[PDB]
């Protein structure tokens, strides 16, 4: 049984634009059907990393259960998480996608952070999170109090290090921002750590699945 | 909410201090403006960003910000000082701008024009707007108070320049439209379903960014330049 997507793209629904809970919670496919022109994908401009290759992925599925893999009210205590965007806007009011928390500043401070999970839901588990560019360093100061910020997300297959590229672009949707979205695919056992002082765009859900 | 001290003496040449105690949710994690106002004429942007000065603001206004506790602070105390001061700032929980209750001291370039004072029943609805000339509303986002008489600042809401999408403060979501055209460099306020509650002078002021790429509430870093107000009674 296919699964329809709407007027959704891949990366919307999977990374919870507003305009993507629409839909008929599913948990097997066969095929994905998607137009080729998706209206709604990345509320918030930027690059989807490894696009294709999670589209495939993707296209075929046995099992799927989503789950909050950071739960919003215990994970972020020295960081703010409320922060929403009119670029994400559902109704006509600023919002988020589901499955990413933009975590800024709390009390003049950002706390290195580092969170980690381990899988034990036996098994893969799809995990998505986001790094901000933002057009200046004005920007930077005001949402993360440092200059210099670094995101690093690790695991047995996954080992990364973003710096957050600060300067001009264009105007997408009205924003200059750019988030550029990651993901990898946690094998049931394995062990995947976030390290940050700033710009991390946090996971809050994720997948656990399979593909045949 | 933020927590002024109602009231303030000071005596010329002097040193005074307002101090204003909030939660984390605000203060303490957003930055802190101060305003001035004057009677008969609109709040004045002093301080905003906690410490910042914006220009055409004398050394003798300071602003620091201490844990959940901001300050504005006057250091060669004119005459002319005496009016009411005012502390600023979002709250995430509430996602909102905040005002203090206000705190009255007593002793011993771009354009906003708003329009249509004037005079309404209850049950009805009015439509104020508020037009820009050498400057825009394209970058920066728009706020809009009001101020009952003898009664603290009330923020309405806001039009974040992305979509030209609206936010209206929780005591207002229902009654409040804010609209835009960009054609005109006008801006609008529409309040509905009237009543004593509401007669006030209302305000149309552009707020200094902090950040133009992040969250909504880093648009509203503070409101330097103002509209003359307009009067409104019911
Ligand atoms: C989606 O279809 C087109 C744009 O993709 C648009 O005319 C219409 O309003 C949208 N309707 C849906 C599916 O929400
Ligand atoms: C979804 O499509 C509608 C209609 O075209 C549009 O107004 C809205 O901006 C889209 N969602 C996002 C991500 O902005
Ligand atoms: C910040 O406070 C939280 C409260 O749960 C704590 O878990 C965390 O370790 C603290 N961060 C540090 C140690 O800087």
């Amino acid at each position: 049984a296919p699964l329809q997507l709407g007027n959704c793209s891949v990366a919307g629904w999977i990374l919870g634009n507003p305009e993507c809970e629409l839909l008929i919670s599913r948990e097997s496919w066969s095929y994905i059907v998607e137009k080729p022109n998706p209206e709604n994908g990345t509320c918030y401009p930027g690059h989807f990393a490894d696009y294709e290759e999670l589209r495939e992925q993707l296209s075929s599925v046995s099992s799927f259960e989503r789950f909050e893999i950071f739960p919003k009210e215990s994970s972020w205590p020295n960081h703010t998480t409320t922060g929403v965007s009119a670029s994400c806007s559902h109704n006509g009011e600023s919002s988020f996608y589901k499955n990413l928390l933009w975590l800024t500043g709390k009390n003049g401070l950002y706390p290195n952070l580092s969170k980690s999970y381990a899988n034990n839901k036996e098994k893969e588990v799809l995990v998505l999170w986001g790094v901000h560019h933002p057009p200046n360093i004005g920007d930077q100061r005001a949402l993360y109090h440092t200059e210099n910020a670094y995101v690093s997300v690790v695991s047995s297959h996954y080992s990364r290090k973003f710096t957050p590229e600060i300067a001009k672009r264009p105007k997408v949707r009205d924003q200059e921002g750019r988030i550029n979205y990651y993901w990898t695919l946690l094998e049931p056992g394995d062990t995947i750590i976030f390290e940050a002082n700033g710009n991390l765009i946090a996971p809050r859900y994720a997948f656990a699945l399979s593909r045949g | 909410v933020l927590t002024q001290p109602l009231s303030a003496p000071g005596t010329p040449g002097q040193r005074v201090t307002i101090s204003c105690s909030g939660s984390s949710s605000n203060v303490g994690t957003n930055a802190v403006d101060w305003y001035q106002r004057l009677p008969g004429t609109a709040p004045k942007l002093l301080i905003y960003y906690n410490n910042q000065r914006p220009s055409g603001v004398p050394d003798r206004f300071s602003g620091s910000k201490s844990g959940t506790s901001a300050s504005l602070a006057i250091s060669g105390l004119r005459s002319e000082d005496e009016a009411d001061y005012y502390c600023a700032t979002w709250d995430n929980s509430l996602n909102d701008r905040v005002f203090g209750g206000g705190t009255k001291l007593t002793v011993l370039q771009v354009q906003l024009v708003q329009s249509g004072a004037e005079v309404r029943k209850p049950g009805s609805s009015v439509k104020v707007s508020c037009k820009a000339s050498r400057g825009t509303f394209s970058n920066h986002a728009v706020s809009w108070v009001r101020q009952a008489p003898g009664h603290g600042l009330e923020w309405l809401g806001g039009l974040i320049p992305i979509f030209s999408t609206p936010h209206y403060a929780q005591k207002f979501q229902g009654r409040v439209t804010i609209t835009a055209d960009e054609s005109t460099n006008t801006v609008h306020m529409e309040l509905s379903s009237l009543r004593s509650e509401d007669t006030a002078v209302y305000y149309c002021a552009r707020e200094i960014p902090g950040a133009t790429s992040g969250p909504d509430h880093f648009f509203f870093y503070g409101m330097d330049v103002w509209g003359q107000g307009t009067t409104v009674a019911v």
